[PDB]
């Protein structure tokens, strides 16, 4: 009986460790997606602010040069 | 059923059973030297002569109504050609008695697909496929039914009143059907012609700031996918950043928008000519044997020599490969007539009759020759046209004695070099050149064929320094001359009376050019100087 | 077809003439074991080359026989070769030719005596040397630009305009790869860990390989990351332990943008590049701002395309355009552009056939290229 | 009775690290979205003040 026990115990501990290694990777791929989607959405935010700084000095650029023209 | 070659009057089902007697003797294969195309008026004469020699079986002319759809193309001048070379065995035992006869194409035009030119029209069964009849068929293949929708099409002329395919739909179906096709990939076949046309819908953008390509119109993408079964999404990623593997595959990445233009074009260009090769191993398939078959005589179809207006590179290689067959030829004849003036010795002329072309083939093929030259200008950065005839002019004016300029070409539009063959001087202008022989064989888009529908990955699975048509071109037209290398040959031609079609009466414009372009005046020319 | 191996000190990379992708890389890590063989019967190899090298840094010392694009201590270096020759390519060299790779000017002894070396004993049939940048260029396919390669061991310019190298304002720099990792190591002393021996020394650069981005405005993310916590990164070593890293996350690269830190007084890279950029023509200026082309490693830490546009931008009259050619082919175009050159036809008449070298003596490879 | 504390501990973060990346990448897809837009109207904007410039010469 306490052979039965122990197989059943060390077959649950086989499925519990299955379960925790599959957890383990799937946890890991979402943290490198995480940290992946980190990094671009602050590298993009850097990017589309120097765009959006050059239209404001593009527009300031634009509106002298109509006044000198005018 | 003797009089070798000059005991009966001129007849060639003498000659090829004078092939069969060789079979009989020597034990060894025969090759017949079909010369023109259906375009000169030919089909009706092997069609016979295969029976003839049968008769010392039906199957064979079956394939021909379904194989010509892929193959016929119509051109600027002769139209209605199949310009796809089928040679064609039949198979004999040591008994005689034919057991089987396998069929086997070589040195297909590849790049008729895209850039054809604007006054010829592409390959039969687009157009085939464009003709509303049968639409239920095209239901399946998801297409509008306008020619001028797509980009590969618009660039055909797609109304050729002499002859359309819209009766021959019929029965070319009903032959792909009997030939023994599963309904399954009976539908499969039409799918990935379609998706061929499909595909020149793709539209690309230029990414911001930078350099490589993002997907346009994802509604066309995603109706190709589904007809190729594999995702849209997937697709186009694999398009904008290819795999190219490391010491470990590290997910590498890097394109250009004309770098994706080109190659999806090659792509296309790729399968639809592997698709092509299966129908033909599904042909030797309806037709399959078990009986000891290893002596075949096999007869061959070749395009001919080309020669008029307005030729690119297309015109180029064809015409090498048609002269390459009589490089073989005059190495022939050379040694059968050395062997016997050797008999009554006293002095050989010339020795090596071929020495007359190899004076023009290392011009087109010894390395930095002219298709080296193409090979090199496609690698090179920024792909200029005009750059390529400058290099030729530096490297093989003067230096090559077959590489000169023509002058004026009265009414057609001015070629840039020209060459001087023993056929005719030949004339070209080398516009798109480069883009023709560009085409990088993408691979993530190969890998990601495999989990869809049975043809696709059928026909991929089984099987580089970018490969550009000129290079598989010139290996495969190789392999074909060690096929012959490994043979016999004999001759047969075909001649051309008129356009009017009036049988029994000469009409000398025409024949004359065909019969110098054959070369027969050039072997001709071969007997007159000589012995 | 020939063959294409990178002589660069970081990866010595192998493939063959035509191939869009080396055969076989591996790091260029020689070995020597520093114990003494205690069970009797191992059989112990007197040397290791490559990852099977690095496999086992345990008991191992590394010698990096390749500093600063000068190749010391030869007696490894061509170890290297012979190990590559037959156990990574797998092909005896007597029946290919071979092509090697140098950085701008390094010594002049260097090529003059490795030509001799590689040719003799080797006996190959033919080899050509072949500087860096102009090679990067080909890999990309743009026939006009500045390279700015940076391969690991050393860091150069080259201004090359319509297809011409035109010498006198290449501005070679020492500022190497492997010495963010040296300098590295003392910045991360600081956080209490320490990495004294060889084997952790090479484990850094790999710590390097994934924590280092490059911030523009160097002063206000660093007090950003500075008084919040946002950015602390975890990361484990193949010991168990776990360690994390702050602001030095983004104070490795910049050693490179400014060399205050490490110390050497010659200027950031940005400077170098636009220093050789003014050092030409009034009217070469008018395309060379536009095709700007990275190449080489060490430029796979995000961000530094975007930053260097912005130094480049700020230096360079506010007329042009700047935008910066910086495919993710990197850390490999030097060998892709190595390879299609080996497949260039006209190219095959220029290398040294072995004739030549015997009848002329070694100075050929300068006199000839 | 460890492995099953570690089996929860592990499907906790892998949920945290996965809805980080989700609001990452949601937010990086709006952006992507502006991105464009705003250099296209720095594109007219330089296009304008370069032939406003051009005409005040
Ligand atoms: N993940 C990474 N991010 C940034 N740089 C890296 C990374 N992995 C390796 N490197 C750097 O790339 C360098 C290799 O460059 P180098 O040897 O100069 O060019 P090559 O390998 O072509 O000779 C290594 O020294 C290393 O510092
Ligand atoms: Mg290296």
């Amino acid at each position: 009986s306490l052979q039965k026990k122990l197989k059943g115990t060390e077959d649950e501990l086989d499925k519990y460790s299955e379960a925790l290694k599959d957890a383990q990777e799937k946890l890991e791929l979402a943290e490198k997606k995480a940290t992946d989607a980190e990094a671009d959405v602050a590298s993009l935010n850097r990017r589309i602010q120097l765009v959006e700084e050059e239209l404001d000095r593009a527009q300031e650029r634009l509106a002298t040069a109509l006044q000198k023209l005018e | 059923r003797g009089k070798k070659r000059s005991e009966a009057p001129p007849h060639i089902f003498s000659i090829s059973d004078n092939a069969y007697q060789y079979m009989l003797t020597d034990r060894e294969n025969q090759s017949i030297l079909i010369t023109g195309e259906s375009g000169a008026g030919k089909t009706v004469n092997t069609k016979r002569v295969i029976q003839y020699f049968a008769v010392i079986e039906d199957q064979i002319i079956q394939a021909n109504p379904a194989l010509e759809a892929f193959g016929n193309a119509k051109t600027v001048r002769n139209d209605n050609s199949s310009r796809f070379g089928k040679f064609i065995r039949i198979h004999f035992g040591a008994t005689g008695k034919l057991a089987s006869a396998d069929i086997e194409t070589y040195l297909l035009e590849k790049s008729r697909v895209i850039f054809q030119l604007k006054a010829e029209r592409d390959y039969h069964i687009f157009y085939q496929i464009l003709s509303n009849k049968k639409p239920e068929l095209l239901d399946m293949l998801l297409i509008t039914n306008n020619p001028y929708d797509y980009a590969f099409i618009s660039q055909g002329e797609t109304t050729v009143a002499s002859i359309d395919d819209a009766e021959e739909l019929m029965a070319t179906d009903n032959a792909f059907d009997v030939l023994g096709f599963t309904t399954e990939e009976k539908n499969s076949m039409y799918k990935l012609t379609g998706a061929i046309m499909h595909f020149g819908n793709m539209k690309f953008k230029l990414k911001q700031r930078e350099e490589q390509a993002e997907p346009d119109g994802t509604e066309e993408a995603d109706k190709s996918a589904y007809l190729m079964g594999l995702n849209s999404a997937d697709l186009l990623k694999g398009l904008c950043h290819p795999r190219v593997k490391v010491g470990n595959e590290y997910v590498t990445k890097g394109q250009n928008v004309q770098q994706v233009v080109y190659a999806k074009g090659a792509l296309a260009k790729a399968v639809y000519e592997r698709m092509f090769n299966w129908m033909v191993t599904r042909i030797n398939a309806t037709l399959e044997t078990k009986q000891p078959r290893q002596y075949f005589i096999g007869v061959l179809d070749i395009a001919g020599f080309e020669i008029f207006d307005f030729n690119s590179f297309e015109q180029l290689c064809i015409n090498f490969t048609n002269e390459k067959l009589q490089q073989f030829f005059n190495h022939h004849m050379f040694v059968l007539e050395q062997e016997e003036y050797k008999k009554e010795g006293i002095e050989w002329e010339f020795i090596d009759f071929g020495m007359d072309l190899q004076a023009c083939i290392d011009l087109i093929e010894k390395p930095m020759g002219i298709m080296s030259i193409l090979e090199e200008e496609c690698m090179f950065p920024k792909a200029t046209d005009m750059t390529f005839k400058a290099k030729l002019f530096d490297n093989h004016l003067g230096k090559s004695s077959n590489f000169q300029k023509p002058r004026n070409i009265k009414g057609k539009p001015e070629a840039h070099f020209s060459l001087i063959h023993y056929a005719g001087t030949v004339d070209y202008n080398i516009i798109g050149w480069l883009q023709k022989n560009k085409d990088p064989l993408n691979e993530t888009v190969v890998d990601l064929y495999k989990k869809s529908s049975l043809k696709m990955l059928s026909s991929l699975f089984a099987n580089s320094s970018f490969q550009t048509v000129s290079a598989l071109h010139r290996e495969n037209l190789n392999k074909l001359m060690t096929n012959l290398r490994s043979t016999h040959p004999h001759f047969v031609r075909c001649i051309i009376p008129n356009e009017t079609k009036s049988p029994g009466v000469i009409d000398n414009p025409l024949v004359m050019h065909q019969l110098r372009c054959n070369g027969v005046l050039e072997g001709i020319r071969i007997c007159r100087k000589g012995f | 077809t020939a063959l294409v191996c990178d002589n660069g000190s970081g990866l010595v990379k192998a493939g063959f003439a035509g191939d869009d992708a080396p055969r076989a890389v591996f790091p260029s890590i020689v070995g020597r074991p520093r114990h003494q063989g205690v069970m009797v019967g191992m059989g112990q190899k007197d040397s290791y080359v490559g990852d099977e090298a690095q496999s086992k840094r345990g008991i191992l010392t590394l010698k990096y026989p390749i500093e600063h694009g000068i190749i010391t201590n030869w007696d490894d270096m061509e170890k290297i070769w012979h190990h590559t020759f037959y156990n990574e390519l797998r092909v005896a060299p007597e029946e290919h030719p071979t092509l090697l790779t140098e950085a701008p000017l390094n010594p002049k002894a260097n090529r003059e005596k490795m030509t001799q070396i590689m040719f003799e004993t080797f006996n190959v049939p033919a080899m050509y040397v072949a500087i860096q940048a102009v090679l990067s260029l080909y890999a990309s396919g743009r026939t006009t630009g500045i390279v700015l390669d940076s391969g690991d061991g050393v860091t150069h310019n080259v201004p090359i305009y319509e297809g011409y190298a035109l010498p006198h304002a290449i501005m070679r720099l020492d500022l190497a790869g492997r010495d963010l990792t040296d300098y590295l190591m003392k910045i991360l002393t600081e956080r209490g860990y320490s990495f004294v021996t060889t084997a952790e020394r090479e484990i850094v650069r790999d710590i390097k390989e994934k924590l280092c981005y490059v911030a523009l405005d160097f002063e206000n993310e660093m007090a950003t990351a500075a008084s919040s916590s946002s950015l602390e990164k975890s990361y484990e070593l193949p010991d168990g332990q776990v360690i994390t890293i702050g602001n030095e996350r983004f104070r490795c690269p910049e050693t490179l943008f400014q060399p205050s830190f490490i110390g050497m007084e010659s200027a950031g890279i940005h400077e170098t590049t636009y220093n050789s950029i003014m050092k030409c023509d009034i009217d070469i200026r008018k395309d060379l701002y536009a095709n700007n082309v990275m190449s080489g490693g060490t430029t796979m830490y995000p961000g530094i395309a975007d930053r260097m546009q912005k130094e480049i931008t700020a230096l360079a009259p506010s007329t042009m355009k700047i935008k910066i050619i910086a495919p993710p082919e990197r850390k490999y175009s030097v060998w892709i552009g190595g390879s299609i050159l080996a497949s260039l036809s006209t190219f095959q008449q220029m290398w040294i056939t072995k004739q030549e070298y015997d009848e002329a003596g070694p100075s050929i490879v300068h006199r000839k290229c």
